[PDB]
């Protein structure tokens, strides 16, 4: 189906977030937009523990799902 | 057979019912003519949760132990004077209201498992008591003179009898029982007149409606059946009840009817209003119910039920929800009774003993 | 532009409260004067309503109305009136008898067959 | 009908449905058959129920209980014919009066209980 | 005070008290529940001073009211100095103040049977007491002593 | 096989051909607060199985609600174990959005009703959410049962 279907279908779910500058942001997804601008919550990152943090969907490189993201989803 | 019989002896009487209920009812109505010719919203609904919050702040007043076996009825007398408990190893005994104390001596009358037991409504203190045996025995009784001297000794029914009442004209004595017929008796020569046939199982209640138009009778078949004694055919059937209907009570205006239930569910059915909103039901105890009462001088508008649930509720003749629930039967809760002023009740039970409530 | 919304905002807000203002004044009349949720508006009684019965049921009351009736007999109609099914247990003796039959028959045939 | 005597009486399904308690209560040796050892259940008080025969003949002889089980304030109910009855006691000669007992650590205790309430239902 | 109480020495045990209570100016009410019940027990042992005794538990049973314990003791206040509608009406406070405690409904329903008589109070008070709390077997056991008594 | 061939016979035996008994074991149960979503979703889940005609009403979402069920009188009574028995009502619940704790005591249960009654209009278990008493005594109405809810 649709990648932002499939983000709207999908909330509170574990995932790996890669950047544009490189840093891993491992995170649980709370809200997603037309613009895939994505706000995760248990917010770690890598080269920082964080309750919430927001992120832009241009700056995304790709997302690393979890792999029940079907199950769960659909 | 329908219509077959002729009875001679009830026409005579039967004219004088429809005389009788023709002027109460005419009389009656009158009253609710300028009773709702004067009401008003104020102290209408004041007094109203006045006597709805005094009945929620009843509790129990006392309790005296009476008979070896349970209570099963339990009746006050006209201007609560005495109350007359019958139980089921057949004995009677009548007890002052307030100090509780047995005035009477212990009287062994009944055989088998008595059931109703009513006051004679002209205050002249003849109960009726009906029992597992046919018979059903008029009592006088007396302030002071001794024991209790039975009147009357009649003999209408093969198998058990479960409820008897007076009409309120008080020269008709009518028997529910466990055969196919409820019958209804003459105060005077203690004979057989109306005898019915409405359900395929027994009659286990019936209640005379105030002015005494119109009997409506619980069945076992889970049908109560309004029959009018004058007309001698059934006004209406409603039944609303899955499971045997164990009591039946008329408010004192026909405005109302209260069928208590095996389902528990008490169906109050507004017989004015005969194609629109006729049962109002009421969820009344855990399980069944066993006795349904109003509060009579009142004019109705408060209704008092119990079941066995331990639970003895109260009730509104308008909204008819539960304004609270009263404690203190430890045990099944098979009969109750209202003082005629309202303020004290009075009921038995498996409990084995009468309780009061203050 | 957004001065203009401030002062709508202020507005909706000024309307809110006279609203509440009223909800309390109904409670107050309320206690003194009926309440929907207990469903005390059932205690009235409807002049129009009793009045036009009544005049319909042209004196008396809706039984005797008819008083066309036959007082000379006395009706007994309609005596009016589900499968289940009924499980018949039994003993250990009836079945430690009926197993051992049975598996005298399957024994019988299966020696008797190969034979 | 079975005698217009003995009251009360269960129906088809409540029957069906005692009876299993029978059975069950009898495979769990909780139960008590006969009439003299349903006398001594109800004198020693651990009966929770008595179940008794409306086709037994003559019906005095069950009529005896109902006053002992009033007595010691225990509800009764009759179940239509004796041989079903026995028949599910687990006894080919048919039975008249059976007695479902008290025990604390019965895995059917919950089931005594809601046909225990059924037939106070039907007590009146 | 077990000890002393044993000796019977009446300064050492009074200073004593008052030594406890110092201490108890710690407050924050640790064990005090058996502190002021042995208190007013032992000051009900010395005959007089019973007058006091009502203050004592009318300031201690003030300050706790919960006790359930100084209801019983200030029943035995009015019983002991024979006060049968002081003593009931303690008794009815205290049942409405603890539900959960069957010793009040019990000694209210004794010296209901007893002083002012008739069973009829009596059986209703254990019967509301018990649907009251359904789950303590003590109110049984009340009911059960009571008809026995009967 | 026999294990198969029984899910089989199961599956072919969900609907069967039963009737309808009527003889329905009704309870209604009123509750302060459901906010606790596993209580919900015991209550869907667990009537789905049981296959209770009934349904479960609230007013305002946090505030006050009813809970009716009608069915076999095992399976209500299973029901009625799980309402009093394993539900624990006083209890410490977070929704998980951040997450907000929301610590009830004072939410409790009770059984204002336990009884039979012929003809249950009930197609199904519905649960609603009312905005107001008036809509839920409407909700209740549209079966021609006004009378399960009772304001104390």
């Amino acid at each position: 189906m649709l990648p932002l279907y499939l983000l709207t279908n999908a909330k509170g779910q574990q995932m790996q977030i890669e950047l544009k500058n490189g840093e891993i942001i491992q995170g649980i997804l709370t809200n997603v937009d037309n613009w895939m601008n994505l706000t995760l919550s248990n917010v770690t990152e890598y080269s920082v523990k964080l309750n919430e943090i927001y992120i832009r969907g241009t700056f995304i490189k790709f997302i690393k799902l979890q792999d029940n993201i079907i199950d769960k989803v659909k | 057979d329908f219509f077959t019989p002729a009875t001679s002896e009830l026409i005579f009487a039967r004219r004088f019912l429809i005389n009788y209920s023709l002027e109460r009812s005419r009389k009656r109505l009158q009253k609710e003519m300028e009773r709702h010719q004067k009401f008003n919203t104020r102290q209408e609904l004041l007094s109203r949760r006045t006597e709805l919050q005094r009945m929620a702040n009843l509790e129990l007043a006392g309790s005296q132990l009476v008979s070896t076996k349970p209570i099963s009825a339990v009746s006050l007398s006209t201007d609560d004077m005495v109350v007359a408990t019958g139980s089921w190893a057949g004995d009677l005994q009548v007890l002052n209201s307030q100090t509780l104390q047995p005035l009477t001596q212990k009287l062994d009358s009944h055989v088998g498992k008595i059931g109703a037991i009513d006051w004679h409504p002209d205050s002249n203190n003849q109960m009726i008591s009906c029992a597992e045996d046919g018979l059903i025995k008029n009592f006088q009784y007396s302030n002071e003179e001794g024991g209790l001297r039975l009147l009357g000794d009649l003999v209408g029914h093969e198998r058990r009898i479960s409820d008897v009442k007076y009409h309120p004209s008080g020269k008709f004595i009518g028997s529910a029982s466990h055969d196919m017929t409820w019958r209804l008796w003459d105060a005077s020569t203690h004979q057989e007149l109306l005898l019915q046939e409405g359900h395929d199982k027994g009659v286990f209640s019936l209640s005379f409606q105030c002015d005494g138009s119109l009997v409506c009778s619980g069945g076992m078949d889970s049908l109560s059946m309004l029959w009018d004694i004058r007309s001698g055919s059934k006004v209406m059937t409603l039944a609303g009840h899955s499971k045997p209907i164990y009591t039946v009570a008329w408010s004192p205006n026909g405005y109302q009817v209260a069928t208590g239930g095996g389902d528990g569910i008490i169906n109050v059915w507004d017989i004015r209003k005969r194609d629109e909103g006729q049962l109002n039901q009421i969820l009344a105890h855990r399980n069944i119910v066993t006795q349904v009462r109003f509060s009579k001088e009142d004019g109705g508008k408060k209704l008092v039920s119990c079941g066995y649930d331990n639970l003895i509720n109260v009730y509104s003749s308008d909204t008819w929800l539960k304004m609270g629930s009263l404690a203190g039967h430890t045990d099944k809760i098979i009969s109750l009774d209202i003082s005629n002023n309202s303020h004290f009740l009075v009921s038995g039970g498996w409990d084995r003993s009468i309780k009061l409530w203050n | 532009r957004t001065l203009q919304k401030q002062q709508e905002e202020e507005e909706l807000k000024r309307k809110l409260k006279q609203e509440e203002d009223e909800k309390d004044k109904r409670k107050l009349i309320e206690s003194g004067d009926p309440n929907l949720e207990l469903h005390e508006d059932k205690f009235l009684l409807d002049l129009s309503k009793f009045k036009i019965y009544y005049d319909n049921n042209h004196g008396y009351e809706w039984w005797d109305t008819a008083y066309h009736p036959s007082i000379r007999y006395v009706a007994h109609p309609l005596p009016e009136k589900a499968k289940v099914s009924i499980k018949a247990y039994l003993t250990q003796h009836e079945r430690k008898r009926l197993r051992r039959n049975r598996r005298k028959m399957a024994r019988e045939a299966r020696e008797i067959k190969i034979k | 009908a079975p005698n217009p005597k003995a009251f009360p009486l269960a129906d088809a399904a409540l029957t069906q449905q005692i009876l299993d308690v029978v059975q069950q209560a009898a495979n769990l040796r909780q139960l008590k058959k006969g009439a003299n050892e349903a006398t001594k259940t109800l004198n020693r008080g651990i009966s929770e129920f008595i179940i008794m025969a409306a086709d037994c003949e003559p019906i005095e002889i069950l009529l005896h209980l109902p006053l002992l089980c009033e007595d010691k304030n225990v509800p009764y109910v009759f179940v239509p014919s004796r041989v079903a009855l026995g028949r599910a006691c687990g006894v080919s000669r048919p039975v008249i009066a059976a007695s479902i007992t008290t025990n604390d650590a019965s895995a059917i205790k919950t089931q005594i209980y809601a046909v225990k309430d059924k037939i106070e239902t039907l007590l009146i | 005070i077990k000890l002393l109480g044993r000796s019977l020495q009446l300064d050492e045990l009074r200073d004593f008290f008052q030594q406890t209570f110092s201490s108890l100016e710690d407050f924050k009410i640790s064990g005090t529940e058996r502190l002021y019940y042995k208190y007013v027990n032992f000051l009900r042992y010395q005959d007089l001073n019973e007058e006091a005794i009502k203050f004592l538990n009318e300031r201690c049973l003030k300050s706790f009211p919960i006790c359930h314990k100084f209801f019983l003791q200030l029943g035995q206040i009015y019983h002991s100095m024979g006060n049968i509608e002081m003593s009931r009406e303690t008794y009815l406070s205290g049942t409405r103040l603890v539900p959960n405690c069957p010793l009040l409904w019990v000694s209210l329903s004794k010296i209901d049977e007893i002083d002012l008589k008739n069973p009829v109070r009596a059986r209703s008070i254990l019967d509301r007491g018990l649907l009251k709390n359904p789950d303590d077997v003590l109110f049984y056991i009340a009911k059960i002593q009571m008809e026995i008594r009967l | 096989r026999r294990h198969e061939d029984a899910i089989k016979r199961r599956k072919e035996a969900v609907n069967m051909n039963v009737e309808k008994p009527t003889v329905y074991h009704c309870k209604v149960f009123q509750f302060k607060n459901l906010q606790n979503p596993k209580i919900r979703f015991k209550l869907k889940m667990n009537s789905k199985e049981l296959s209770l005609k009934g349904l479960c009403l609230r007013i305002r979402d946090d505030g006050p609600g009813i809970i009716i069920v009608v069915g076999n009188e095992k399976s209500c009574k299973f029901y009625e174990n799980l309402v009093m028995k394993r539900i624990k009502w006083n209890e410490d619940f977070e929704l998980h959005t951040g997450d907000i704790k929301m610590d009830m005591h004072n939410n409790s249960i009770s059984k204002t009703w336990e009884g039979y009654l012929q003809d249950c209009k009930f197609k199904g278990w519905f649960m609603k959410v009312c905005n107001d008493q008036d809509s839920l005594l409407r909700t209740l109405g549209q079966f021609d049962s006004e009378h399960f809810y009772s304001p104390v």
